[PDB]
């Protein structure tokens, strides 16, 4: 959370990042989101939320993989897909 | 001998797909039975004729064994 808290305030420093944030926000989110609203959603997140959300998007899901270079060792997709869930 | 130390491969691209995303038996009877037949036509001429020749020698040899087992007309005939 604190890394992300610091990331938001670090990024919106100078005019160009804030002007980007506005222009992007209105195209994507529809409105500009205040830093207080962001903080409300960060403070909302605790350990259970991270687990419920990470497990939702990652656990037992086929991932899109892209390899470029000396990639003879790059694991087989079945082995990567086997790694996308656990032994449990 | 490990993944990473096998050999030098360059400029190749391998497109793959997740087994959950794709089918297990894609066009099995559709494309397969012709491919199976093609493979059979390729090999048959090399593979079969020795086994045919075995079958000929087999049946003949068993036939000729049964002929030789049985009686013969020169066994004391025209000889009282």
């Amino acid at each position: 959370k604190n890394l992300l808290r610091n990331a938001l305030v670090s990024h919106l420093d100078g005019t160009t990042p804030v002007c980007e944030d506005i222009g992007r926000s209105l195209l994507t989110y529809g409105r500009r989101i205040p830093l207080a609203e962001w903080e409300s959603r960060i403070a909302e997140v605790d350990a259970r939320v991270v687990r419920e959300v990470c497990s939702k998007y990652f656990y037992d899901q086929c991932p899109a993989v892209a390899g470029f270079g000396p990639i003879e060792q790059l694991p087989d997709y079945n082995r990567i897909r086997s790694g996308m869930f656990w032994l449990r | 001998r490990q993944f990473g130390h096998l050999t030098r491969v360059r400029h190749v691209i391998t497109y793959s797909l997740s087994p959950f995303e794709q089918r297990a038996f894609p066009h099995y009877f559709s494309k397969g039975i012709p491919n199976v037949l093609r493979r059979t036509r390729a090999c048959i001429l090399r593979v079969a004729p020795p086994f045919v020749a075995f079958y000929l020698v087999y049946t003949w040899g068993t036939q000729e064994f049964e002929k030789s087992k049985r009686k013969n007309p020169a066994a004391y005939e025209n000889d009282r």
